[PDB]
C-alpha cells in the first residue's frame, strides 16, 4: 500500500552515495 | 478399534509402532501420502486369530489411534470374519467412541 | 546357496555396530519366496529359510559352519575405506590463482 | 610419518595432519558426530564430538583437532559425558516432536545418539514454544521438513564441494538460520538424492519414498 | 579350565571328560553339597567349533548356595550323562538331546 | 520483527526487473576492486551490495544477481551474505530509516529509550516494523549503535542523532520531513542538548591544558 | 463399600504421576551419574595360568615377594609365562605338599565354604530356619511352622 | 602504597578525545603523530616488539592478551621464505553494548590509527593493513579514509612509508550490521566475502588467516598507541597501573550517572574514583548505586558491596568474578530492574549469534526465553539452578567466545541478584494460586486440560 523508495528510472540514485564513497574516488596510492 | 479426532480425521498416521511392537505379528500396515499429502494408512489389518489381546499397540500408539474396546461379545461363524481390515476397524471406532473416550478419560492419568 | 559377508554400513547412519560381525544369509529363489495372498493381500512364502540368518565372529567360522552343514556358499569380502588424512585448515588454503570454487563453510 | 598417540589409554598410530576423530576410528573408539562425514570437509559446528585432551582447558572438537606427537585423549571422562549430554540437550530443545510422522525414524542418528549419549528426559518446557520454519520447494525429488534440521551443513557441503551445484546454502542468522535455496528452484544435480542419505535427520527425505 | 564370578554367580568351566568326576565332587564333598540339579540346558554358538555349550545349575541347600558348571559338545561329540548321580537329571538331558 | 529469511517474489522483487550499476556507480566499483587481491574479488561483495542498495533503494534479488555476476560468485553465495547482515534491506524501506537503540545502555542512559520509542510511535503513529503511509519513515528498533555515552540515540540514514529527549526526537523527524522540499531545513547531525560529542556536559575534566607534541621524545631516536 | 465408586468413575485429576527428585530433578541430575545400566559389572574370569601366577607371586592385596621396580617387572612376567606353560597341577607337584597346605592357608587352613544367598543379617549366609514359636496346627497334625 | 588513577593531561595519549581540533594532518603533526615515523621504521622489527612487550600493553578489544607476545606470533621461524602477503586487520567493529571508545579514535584523531597500522605492521612484517569498520559508523569511516588519502598523498604510507623503504597499504572495509564480526575469525571470514561465521582454531590466523595468509587482528586502541608507545617508551607506559595491568585506558561511562562521558584514565584506578571525579558521581549519590557492569555487557554484573572497593584492571575485576572487557561501564541506580536490564542483554545475544554451532544458536534462544519468564516471575525457583547449569554447558563448548558473552551475564545475575529473581516468582505464585510449573505454566495447567508431564 505505501509508496517506497525504489529507483523509478534505471539511472536514478535513490540514496546519496555518502562522504566515505567520495574519499574512494579521491584515493590514490601514488604520491603527488 | 481405530479412532478419529473430534473433527473426524483419522488419528492414525502410519508410524508402524504398533506393527513393530506386536508380540504376535498380528498387524499388517501399508501407507503412502494421501491425495491431500497427509501421512495415512492404505492397509490396516489385524488378524484377530493371531492377536493375544496384550494392549502393546495401544501402549505404543503416540496419538491414541489403536485401542482395545471393552467389547468381548463378537464370536463369529467363520474364521474369515476375524480378519479385520481398515474398514472394519474404523467402523468399530465409530460405534464404540463414547466408551473409548470414557475408558481413556478414566485411565490416561496412569498411562 | 548361502551368502557369507560383512553387512555394509547403512548409508543413512554413521553407527557401525551392525558391520562388526559376519552374516550368513540364504539367497532368495526364483519361485516361492513371496506371493500375494488373494484373500487379505498378505505375503505368503514357501521358503522356510526366508527369515533366518546366522552371525559369526570370523568368516573362517562361517565357512567352517557352512562346510560342516553342506551349504553351498559364496563369500563376499567387505569393501574397506581408503584412508586419507583430513584437516580443518584445508578449508582456508591460499589460492595463488583463480578461485576454482567458492566455499561456504 | 605416522605419529603415535594415546586414546583411552590405548596407543594408536596415524599419519600426521590427520584429524583426531580419524585416530579414534582407527583405535576403535566410538565418537558421536552430526556435522562430520568422512567424505566432506570438516565443519566443527554440531559440538557432539568434544573430547578431553590433556594440556587443553576447553574440551576439543575431535573432528577439527590435529593429531600431535604425544597427546593423550580421554573420550569417556566426566567432562566428555557432560559435554555430550549438554550438546544433545541443545539439539533437542527446538527439534519437532515428529518421529511418528518422520521418515528417518528407526534409522536416525539423532535418536540413536540421544539414547546412547544424552539424558532420558528433556528439560525444555517453554511456554514460548519451539522454533518453527517454513518449508522449501527444491525440486520434485526431495521432500523438505525443515523444522527437523540440526544445521550440520552436510547437504550444503556435499552440494557445493562434491556435486558442483552451488544452489543450496543457508540464509539468516542465529536460531533463524535456514538451509535452502534463497529462491525456490530445482536443484540441478544428477547427484542430488545423496543429500537425503547424508542428512542425519529427516529434513531432506525422498519424495517418492515418503511414508511408504 | 577356568572359573568366573559375575555378581553372586560362580561358573566353573570344564572339559567333557571330567563331567562325572567334577559332579561327583560337587555332590559328595563336605564343603560342596550341591545335592540338587536345578537345571540342565544348552546354548548354541555356530561360530564355535564346539557349537553346543552345556550348562548345569546346581543347588546346595545345606550351604544355601548355587553353582554353574559349563562344558561343551558337538554334533558328534557326546557328553557323559549324570543320571547315575542325579535322578532329576534324566528328563533335562532328554530335553537337551531333543 | 517479521523479516523473512527466504525470498518472496513480488512485482518490485523478482529476477525479471533488470539492475545495472550506473556509469557513475561503476567508477566507485573499479576503485573498490583495487583494494583486494584480484583472485579474491569476492571480498568486495559487501561493498557492492551497499552500492546496489544505495542506487536501487533496497537490496533486491536483482541487485544481488548483478553483484554475483560482477564478481563471478554463484548467486546463492551472495544471497547468504545479504541475508546474514541486517543492514541490507532485502525488503523496500521508506525515505528515512528511523533506527532507535534499545539495548540496555540506551534504556538506562539519560531519558528512557522507552520514551524515544514512545515519542516516535506517536509522531508517525506506527509500531516497530512498518513505514508511514506517506512512505517517508520506516521505523524499527536496533541493537547497540556504538553511542552509549550519548544515550539515548537514534540513526536515520547515516547519522547519529544523540542525547535525545521525546521532544528533541519529535522535532528531528519534522526537520527531516521538511527537508524533502528544502535542503537547508535538514537537522544537524550528532547529539542535541548542547553536548558536542562525548565530553562532560558540566565542563571538561580532561584535556584542558595545551596539548603536548613532539617536544618530548626518547633521546635515542 | 466394594468397588464403589467404579474405577471408571475415579476422578482423573486427583491421581498424580509421582517423580522422585534425584531421578526427576530439572537441576542437579546428570544422566551419567545414574546410568547404572552402562556401569554393569564385567564377569571376572580366572584361568589356570592366572591362579598359578596368583600362587607364585601373590596378589595386589597381598603379594608374595617385594617386586620393587626393575628385576621385579621381569620377575612378575616370569610368574605369568610359568603359569601358562605348567598348569595348577604341575606347579603344585613340583613345589610339593607345602604348596597344597598354602592353598588351604589362603582359606585359613580349612577349605572354604560356599557363599550364602541371603543378607538379612547383614552378611551373606544361610537362612537360619527355626521352628516358629506359634505352631499353626499345634501338634495335632504332621506339619510344622518354620519361621 | 601508591594509588593508581588521575593521570595528568601531559601524560595522556588521546589528546583529541573531546574534539578540540579538526582531524586534519596539520593538527595531527602538531600532536606528535607522524613525527619520527621514519626512524622507528628503520629500527629492527624486534625493537618495536620489545617496546610493546616492555610497556606491558594488553589487547584492548576485550581479551587482554599481551600485545607484544601476540604480534610476535606472526614472526615465526621462516616468515621471509614465502611469497604470501601478510595482513594486519584492525578490529574497528564495536558492537559490544556500552563501549564507545573505538568510534572516538576513528573520528577524533584518525592519524593515530593510520600511524598505528604502519607501526604495528612493521612489528609483524605485514604488507597491508585492513581496517574493518562497523557499517553503521558511516561518518567515522569517511573521516578515517580522508586521513588515509592524506597519508597516502604525503608518502607517509604506501610504497615508501616515510622514506624508510617499507611498502605498506592501508585499506578500509565496512561491515554490514553484525556484532559477531568483531570476533577475530568472524572478522577474517567477513573480509573474504562470507557471512561472519567464526573459524575454529587450531588453524591460528598467525599461520592461516585472511585469504589463507598470515594475519593478526588487533583492536583499534591497542594499535593507535603503538607509535606513541615507541616515541615515548615502553618504560613510560609500564608506570601506570599495577604490575601486569599497565598504561592508560579509555573508559566509556554510561547508564545511571549524572554525566555519562568518555574519558581516558589509568589502569588499576578505583572504580568509585573514576565515576565520581569524571562523571559527576552516581545519580542520587554513590549510596544510590545498585550495581554496575564494569567492562561491557559480556562481563558479569557487580553489586554495590563489591563496587565500593573495586579497581579497574584485568586482574582485580577477574578476582571479583568479572572482567575488564572493553572498559564499558554501565551503572544502575536503585530505581532499576536489574533482571530486565540483563534480559535485554540476553535478547541482544540471541539476535547476534551467527548460528553455526549448537550450544549458542539454540542456547541463546533458550536462555532468552527463560530470561523473559524471569522478568515476570513465571517459573519455580529450582529453574534458577536449571538456568545456571544451562549456562555451564554453553560455556567452553562453543566455536567462539560469543557463547561465554551470553553465559557470563546470566551467571553474574544469578550470583548476585538471586533473591530478586526468587521474589517475583513468589509474587507470580501469590497471584496465580500456586508455584508455576517448569517452563512457565501455571500450577493449575493440568486442571485446565493442558499437556503437562510428570516432573514439571
Ligand atoms: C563475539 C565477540 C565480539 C568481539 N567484538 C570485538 C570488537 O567489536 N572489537 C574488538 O576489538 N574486539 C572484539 N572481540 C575480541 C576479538 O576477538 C579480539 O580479541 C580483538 O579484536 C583483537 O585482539 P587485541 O585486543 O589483542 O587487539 C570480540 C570477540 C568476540 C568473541
Ligand atoms: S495405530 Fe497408532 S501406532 Fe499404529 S500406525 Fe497408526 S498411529 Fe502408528
Ligand atoms: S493386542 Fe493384539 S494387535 Fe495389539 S500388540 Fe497385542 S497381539 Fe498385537
Ligand atoms: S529426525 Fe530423528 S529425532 Fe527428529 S523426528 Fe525424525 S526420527 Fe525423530
Ligand atoms: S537439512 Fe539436514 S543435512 Fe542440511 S544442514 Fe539441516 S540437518 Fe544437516
Ligand atoms: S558461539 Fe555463537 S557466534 Fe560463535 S560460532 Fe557458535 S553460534 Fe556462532
Ligand atoms: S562432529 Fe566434530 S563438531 Fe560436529
Ligand atoms: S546501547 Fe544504544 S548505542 Fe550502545
Amino acid at each position: 500500500r505505501p509508496s517506497f523508495a525504489i529507483a523509478r528510472s534505471p539511472n536514478e540514485q535513490v540514496f546519496p552515495a555518502g562522504a566515505f564513497y567520495e574519499s574512494i574516488l579521491r584515493w590514490n596510492p601514488n604520491p603527488v | 478399534a481405530l479412532r478419529r479426532y473430534p473433527s473426524g480425521e483419522e488419528r492414525c498416521i502410519a508410524c508402524k509402532l504398533c506393527e513393530a511392537v506386536c508380540p504376535a505379528q498380528a498387524i499388517t500396515i501399508e501407507a503412502e501420502e494421501r491425495a491431500d499429502g497427509s501421512r495415512r494408512t492404505t492397509r490396516y489389518d489385524i488378524d484377530m486369530t493371531k492377536c493375544i489381546y496384550c494392549g502393546f499397540c495401544q501402549e505404543s500408539c503416540p496419538v491414541d489411534a489403536i485401542v482395545e474396546s471393552p467389547n468381548a461379545e463378537y464370536a463369529t461363524e467363520t474364521r474369515e470374519e476375524l480378519l479385520y481390515n481398515k474398514e472394519k476397524l474404523l467402523a468399530n471406532g465409530d460405534k464404540w467412541e463414547p466408551e473409548l473416550a470414557a475408558a481413556i478419560r478414566a485411565d490416561a492419568p496412569y498411562r | 546357496t548361502v551368502r557369507i559377508y560383512k553387512p555394509a554400513k547403512p548409508a543413512t547412519q554413521s553407527g557401525e555396530k551392525n558391520t562388526q560381525l559376519w552374516r550368513m544369509d540364504w539367497d532368495v529363489l526364483g519361485k516361492g519366496h513371496r506371493w500375494e495372498n488373494p484373500l487379505m493381500g498378505w505375503q505368503s512364502s514357501a521358503d522356510f529359510m526366508q527369515g533366518t540368518h546366522l552371525t559369526f565372529k570370523t568368516k573362517e567360522d562361517a565357512i567352517a559352519f557352512a562346510e560342516k552343514q553342506g551349504y553351498e556358499y559364496f563369500v563376499q569380502e567387505p569393501n574397506e575405506r581408503h584412508f586419507r588424512p583430513k584437516a580443518y585448515a584445508n578449508n582456508f588454503l591460499y589460492s595463488p590463482g583463480k578461485l576454482k570454487h567458492i566455499r561456504t563453510k | 610419518a605416522e605419529v603415535e598417540l594415546t586414546i583411552d589409554g590405548k596407543k594408536v598410530s596415524i599419519e600426521a595432519g590427520s584429524a583426531l576423530i580419524q585416530a579414534c576410528e582407527k583405535a576403535g573408539v566410538v565418537v558421536p558426530r552430526y556435522c562430520y562425514h568422512e567424505k566432506l570437509a570438516i565443519a566443527g559446528n554440531c559440538r557432539m564430538c568434544l573430547v578431553e585432551v590433556e594440556r587443553s582447558p576447553k574440551p576439543v572438537a575431535s573432528c577439527a583437532w590435529p593429531v600431535q606427537a604425544g597427546m593423550v585423549v580421554k573420550t569417556n571422562s566426566p567432562l566428555t559425558h557432560k559435554a555430550r549430554e549438554g550438546v544433545m540437550e541443545f539439539l533437542l530443545a527446538n527439534h519437532p516432536l515428529d518421529c511418528p510422522i518422520c521418515d528417518q525414524g528407526g534409522e536416525c542418528d539423532l535418536q540413536d545418539q540421544s539414547m546412547r549419549y544424552g539424558a532420558d528426559r528433556g528439560r525444555f518446557h517453554e511456554i514460548g514454544g519451539k522454533r518453527a520454519v517454513e518449508d522449501k520447494n527444491i525440486g520434485p525429488l526431495i521432500k523438505t521438513s525443515m523444522n527437523r534440521c540440526i544445521h550440520c551443513t552436510r547437504c550444503v557441503r556435499f552440494m557445493n564441494d562434491i556435486a558442483g551445484a552451488p544452489e543450496l546454502g543457508s540464509t539468516g542468522r542465529g536460531n533463524d538460520l535456514q538451509i535452502g535455496t534463497y529462491l525456490e528452484k530445482n536443484l540441478d544435480s544428477e547427484l542430488s538424492g545423496n543429500v537425503i542419505d547424508l542428512c542425519p535427520v529427516g529434513a531432506l527425505t525422498s519424495k517418492p519414498y515418503a511414508f511408504r | 579350565q577356568q572359573f568366573s564370578v559375575w555378581k553372586d554367580e560362580l561358573t566353573i568351566y570344564i572339559c567333557p571328560t571330567g563331567v562325572i568326576p567334577v559332579f561327583s565332587f560337587l555332590k559328595y564333598n563336605t564343603n560342596a553339597e550341591f545335592t540338587q540339579v536345578s537345571d540342565i540346558t544348552a546354548v548354541d554358538f555356530p561360530t564355535r567349533e564346539m557349537r553346543f555349550e552345556i550348562v548345569y545349575n546346581l543347588l546346595s541347600v545345606r550351604h544355601n548356595a548355587r553353582i554353574r558348571v559349563k562344558t561343551y559338545a558337538d554334533e558328534v561329540t557326546p557328553v557323559p550323562s549324570i543320571t547315575s548321580l542325579y535322578m532329576g537329571a534324566n528328563w533335562y538331558e532328554r530335553e537337551v538331546y531333543d | 520483527s517479521d523479516t523473512l529469511m527466504v525470498h518472496r517474489n513480488t512485482p518490485e522483487n523478482n529476477p525479471d526487473i533488470p539492475f545495472k550499476f550506473t556509469p557513475e556507480n561503476e567508477k566507485i566499483i573499479e576503485q573498490i576492486l583495487k583494494r583486494y587481491p584480484p583472485q579474491y574479488k569476492k571480498a568486495a561483495v559487501m561493498p557492492l551490495l551497499d552500492l546496489g542498495q544505495r542506487q536501487h533503494g533496497f537490496c533486491s534479488i536483482s541487485v544481488m544477481n548483478e553483484v554475483a555476476r560482477i564478481l563471478e560468485m554463484p548467486p546463492m553465495r551472495v544471497y547468504e551474505v545479504a541475508s546474514f547482515y541486517t543492514m541490507y534491506n532485502r525488503t523496500p524501506v521508506g525515505k528515512f530509516h528511523v533506527q532507535a537503540c534499545t539495548t540496555t545502555p540506551c534504556q538506562l542512559g539519560g531519558c528512557g529509550s522507552d520514551a524515544i520509542v514512545k515519542a516516535i510511535k506517536e509522531h508517525l503513529g506506527i509500531n516497530q516494523g512498518e513505514t508511514t503511509p506517506d512512505g517517508l519513515f520506516t521505523f524499527i528498533e536496533v541493537e547497540c549503535l556504538g553511542a552509549c555515552v550519548n544515550a539515548p540515540m537514534v540513526q536515520i540514514n547515516d547519522d547519529y542523532y544523540e542525547d535525545l529527549t521525546p521532544e528533541t526526537i519529535k522535532q528531528v523527524l519534522t526537520a527531516l520531513k521538511e527537508s524533502v522540499n528544502d535542503v537547508s531545513k535538514a537537522p544537524k547531525p550528532g547529539p542535541q542538548s548542547g553536548r558536542q560529542s562525548c565530553e562532560n556536559s558540566a565542563g571538561l575534566t580532561s584535556l584542558t591544558s595545551e596539548p603536548w607534541g613532539p617536544e618530548k621524545t626518547r633521546p635515542d631516536l | 463399600y466394594n468397588r464403589n465408586p467404579s474405577p471408571g468413575d475415579n476422578p482423573p485429576l486427583e491421581y498424580t504421576d509421582p517423580v522422585t527428585i534425584p531421578a526427576g530433578d530439572i537441576a542437579d541430575n546428570p544422566y551419567w551419574k545414574r546410568d547404572f545400566r552402562r556401569n554393569y559389572p564385567r564377569p571376572s574370569v580366572i584361568a589356570q595360568a592366572q591362579q598359578v601366577a596368583l600362587l607364585s607371586v601373590g596378589s595386589a592385596a597381598q603379594p608374595r615377594v617385594e617386586l620393587i621396580g626393575e628385576e621385579g617387572t621381569k620377575a612378575l612376567v616370569a610368574a605369568e609365562e610359568e603359569g601358562k606353560e605348567k598348569g595348577v597341577a604341575k606347579y603344585l607337584e613340583e613345589k610339593g605338599a607345602e604348596e597344597a597346605k598354602r592353598v588351604l592357608a589362603l582359606t585359613g587352613g580349612l577349605p572354604p565354604t560356599p557363599s550364602g544367598q541371603t543378607m538379612v543379617t547383614g552378611q551373606w549366609d544361610v537362612h537360619k530356619y527355626g521352628l516358629a514359636e506359634e505352631q499353626s496346627y499345634g501338634g495335632s497334625y504332621p506339619c510344622r511352622s518354620f519361621v | 602504597v601508591r594509588t593508581y588513577g588521575g593521570l595528568k593531561d601531559q601524560d595522556r595519549i588521546f589528546q583529541n578525545l573531546y574534539g578540540r581540533y579538526p582531524p586534519d594532518l596539520k593538527h595531527a603533526k602538531k600532536m606528535g603523530d607522524w613525527y619520527k615515523t621514519k626512524e622507528i621504521l628503520l629500527k629492527g622489527h624486534d625493537w618495536i616488539i620489545g617496546e610493546i612487550k616492555a610497556s606491558g600493553l594488553r589487547g584492548r578489544g576485550g581479551a587482554g592478551f599481551p600485545s607484544g607476545l601476540k604480534w610476535s606470533f606472526m614472526n615465526f621461524k621462516d616468515w621471509d621464505k614465502d611469497n604470501k602477503p601478510r595482513y594486519l586487520v584492525v578490529n574497528a567493529d564495536e558492537g559490544e553494548p556500552g563501549t564507545c571508545k573505538d568510534r572516538e579514535i576513528m573520528r577524533k584523531d584518525p592519524h593515530k590509527l593510520v600511524e598505528g597500522c604502519l607501526v604495528a605492521g612493521r612489528a609483524m612484517n605485514a604488507t597491508a593493513a585492513y581496517i574493518y569498520i562497523r557499517g553503521e559508523f558511516y561518518q567515522e569511516a569517511a573521516i578515517l579514509q580522508n586521513a588515509i588519502n592524506e597519508a597516502y598523498a604525503e608518502g607517509l604510507i604506501g610504497k615508501n612509508a616515510c622514506g624508510s623503504g617499507y611498502d605498506f597499504d592501508v585499506y578500509i572495509h565496512r561491515g554490514a550490521g553484525a556484532y559477531v564480526c568483531g570476533e577475530e575469525t568472524s572478522l577474517i571470514e567477513s573480509l573474504e566475502g562470507k557471512p561472519g561465521k567464526p573459524r575454529l582454531k587450531p588453524p591460528f590466523p598467525a599461520a592461516v588467516g585472511l585469504f589463507g595468509c598470515p594475519s593478526t587482528v588487533a583492536n583499534v586502541e591497542t594499535v593507535s598507541v603503538a607509535p606513541t608507545i615507541c616515541r615515548r617508551g615502553g618504560a613510560w607506559f609500564a608506570s601506570f597501573g599495577r604490575e601486569r595491568n599497565h598504561g592508560t585506558k579509555l573508559f566509556c561511562i554510561s547508564g545511571h550517572v549524572n554525566n555519562p562521558c568518555t574519558v581516558e584514565e589509568e589502569m588499576s584506578i578505583p572504580m568509585r574514583e573514576l565515576i565520581e571525579k569524571h562523571c559527576g558521581g552516581v545519580r542520587g549519590g554513590w549510596d544510590n548505586l545498585l550495581a554496575v557492569i564494569p567492562g561491557g555487557s559480556s562481563t558479569p554484573i557487580l553489586p554495590k558491596h563489591i563496587c565500593d572497593d573495586q579497581l579497574m584492571d584485568f586482574d582485580a575485576l577477574k578476582d571479583s568474578q568479572s572482567g575488564l572487557g572493553t572498559a564499558a561501564v554501565i551503572v544502575m541506580d536503585k530505581s532499576t530492574d536489574v533482571v530486565r536490564a540483563i534480559s535485554r542483554l540476553s535478547h541482544f545475544y540471541r539476535h547476534e549469534s551467527c548460528g553455526q554451532c549448537t550450544p549458542c544458536r539454540e542456547g541463546s534462544k533458550w536462555t532468552d526465553q527463560i530470561m523473559k519468564r524471569f522478568e515476570k516471575g513465571m517459573g519455580r525457583p529450582r529453574e534458577i539452578d536449571m538456568l545456571q547449569e544451562l549456562t555451564k554447558q554453553v560455556e567452553g563448548h562453543t566455536i567462539c567466545a560469543l557463547g561465554e558473552a551470553f553465559a557470563w551475564p546470566i551467571q553474574g545475575l544469578i550470583r548476585h541478584f538471586r533473591p530478586e529473581l526468587e521474589a517475583r516468582m513468589k509474587k507470580f505464585a501469590e497471584e496465580t494460586g500456586g508455584q508455576a510449573l517448569a517452563g512457565g505454566w501455571t500450577h493449575d495447567s493440568r486442571q485446565k486440560g493442558r499437556l503437562v508431564s510428570p516432573g514439571m
